[PDB]
């Protein structure tokens, strides 16, 4: 059963280094990417590595 | 960790 | 410096046990409480034990 | 750890 799925909501590491909270749209298990869409409905290819579907609260 | 969520 | 203040964006821990985006609207430290803006609009009070400014991805 | 944000 895999980790990630369409529909599920992820946070996902953005360029600027900071996690967003998306929306997964497509599944690409050869590529290990995902379409997601972020909360301004733009939606880009995201590696599986930089997903998480959980997090754990910490500090910097 | 605990799993995150979009309001519904 | 406080670790929390007003126009933050936080994960907050809601009553499901899920974690949500949303932004401090006001900071009470006398009872250690947030008010935390959601991203449907909703708005409420939240301990500050239950709320990160910052969170390391990862699987339950 | 690393901060969250939402869509400026």
């Amino acid at each position: 059963r895999p980790r990630l799925w369409e529909g599920q909501d992820v946070l996902a590491r953005w360029t600027d280094g900071l996690l967003y909270l998306g929306t997964i749209k497509k599944v690409d298990s050869a590529r290990e990417v995902c379409l997601v869409q972020f909360e301004d409905d733009s939606q880009f290819l995201v590696l599986w590595k930089d997903i998480s579907p959980a997090a754990l609260p910490g500090e910097e | 960790a605990t799993k995150v969520a979009r309001k519904s």
